[PDB]
């Protein structure tokens, strides 16, 4: 069984903390930090705001992106993995090229 | 260098016991040459010897629901994996993957660490109970 | 007697909690939390913001949703048996496939 | 790879913290302080409030800018590099002439 979004909010999921490469050669140690970074899963229809019509998001099912894990964002385990969920809100950019 | 005269070195030493000089040269002759002797008070009135076989220490387990075969709070982990640490189990019950692991396997597994609180036990009893995984720590 | 939520507030209720099946064979015992997942049980017409208009709600009775247990949640004994009332607003997404 | 900004939300870089030139010929040594200066790198679309519209961002890429590094002022590393992210609302001025 997969997820579906609720409009606005948006399903992602973290990444790999303080993966070790940082300083070039410097093997990292995770120093108790986490990771911003994630990959879109699913996407909610968009904002309902203002009752003039339902915009959608910015954000298509996949994008590689960087948001404020802030307090709107939560954690669940769909078929026993960690999901993120947060409004377009959160999410800051995309990473690209 | 044989257990004779380190007999009579006992012997001699315990004014004249040759019950004593007999025990430890035993002792010796088991525990080896760097094996350890220590002597304490009996319980009865008659000297004796016990010999530790192998690996052991001074630890109970916190999961006395976890008693394998014998009564006194005997374990028997047939065949175990054993599982080292260095910190506490209260909530930190995440690990699961190393668990079920075994689960898999299906064989017992042993624990040591820092400590363990009951949050991991008490699941621990019912999973080792419902035949999931019989283990301890 | 069954009930009739108030446009906007939708009546669900929570599943079980800490189910033991997590790490696979693993029978994760309740280590001290609760659930997040409930079915749709009522619905309410439709949020009335804006004056204009009064938006319909995203949720059919009986779907299968994950929400965020927040202060908007309150609980009742309905025919004797626990129910749950947020707004769509609480709730996050809808468990599919 | 390098990073998109998503809409009002506008990518930066600071600048010398507590450069020493102050007072004149006085070499200011760094007192515990930091920088507000930096230069505009990425540009978000642009804020979507009120629905009507998405209006623009009236920073382009590259601009040298002071702004108010607050909360809404985040950090990140690309290509490891340090990097800030804040909406435009955040940024007060651009330094010209």
């Amino acid at each position: 069984m997969n997820i579906r979004p609720l409009h606005d909010r948006v399903i992602v999921k973290r990444k790999e903390v303080e993966t070790k490469s940082a300083g070039g050669i410097v093997l990292t140690g995770s120093a108790a930090a986490k990771s911003t970074r994630g990959e879109v899963l699913a996407v909610g229809n968009g904002r309902i705001l203002e009752n003039g019509e339902v915009k959608p998001l910015d954000v298509k099912v996949g994008d590689i992106v960087i948001f404020n894990d802030g307090y709107g964002v939560k954690s669940e385990k769909i078929d026993n993995e960690e999901v993120l969920i947060m409004s377009e809100s959160d999410i800051l950019a995309i990473v690209e090229a | 260098s044989d257990s004779k005269a380190i007999a009579q070195v006992g012997t001699i030493s315990a004014n004249s016991d040759e019950t004593v000089g007999k025990l430890i040269a035993e002792a010796m002759d088991k525990v080896g040459k760097e094996g350890v002797i220590t002597v304490e008070d009996g319980t009865g009135l008659q000297d004796e010897l016990d010999v530790v076989e192998g690996m052991q220490f001074d630890r109970g387990y916190l999961s006395p629901y976890f008693i394998n075969k014998p009564e006194t709070g005997a374990v028997e982990l047939e065949s175990p994996f054993i599982l080292l640490a260095d910190k506490k189990i209260s909530n930190i019950r995440e690990m699961l993957p190393v668990l079920e692991a075994v689960a898999k396997a299906g064989k017992p597994l042993l624990i040591i660490a820092e400590d363990v609180e009951g949050e991991a036990l008490a699941t621990l009893v019912v999973n080792t109970m419902r035949g999931i995984v019989k283990v301890a720590a």
